């Protein structure tokens, strides 16, 4: 199998209801104060291989 | 700060310290924590640190 063909989502603060699909492939940023006090930082891509 | 082979110790207790005021600080190269959500550090009590 491919080395990087499967990725797990390192995401939080959105505890999902049972049997919920989480396909919002978005770079997790906030653009507000609770991320280094600026926009564009702490923009961690949730998926990790 | 001393050398890596002679690093410095400190024991701390009987404190009421806010960690939220430190997490939002951007003066750090990296702040990543293991197994414990930093956002919840204000809702936990510990014997000592």
């Amino acid at each position: 199998g491919g080395n990087y063909n499967y990725l797990y989502r390192l995401f939080r603060k959105s505890n999902l209801k049972p049997f919920e699909r989480d396909i919002s492939t978005e770079i997790y940023q906030a653009g507000s104060t609770p991320c280094n006090g600026v926009e564009g930082f702490n923009c961690y891509f949730p998926l990790q291989s | 700060f001393a050398s890596v082979y002679a690093w410095n110790r400190k024991r701390i207790s009987n404190c009421v310290a806010d960690y939220s005021v430190l997490y939002n600080s951007a003066s750090f190269s990296t702040f990543k924590c293991y197994g414990v959500s930093p956002t919840k550090l204000n809702d936990l009590c510990f014997t000592n640190v």
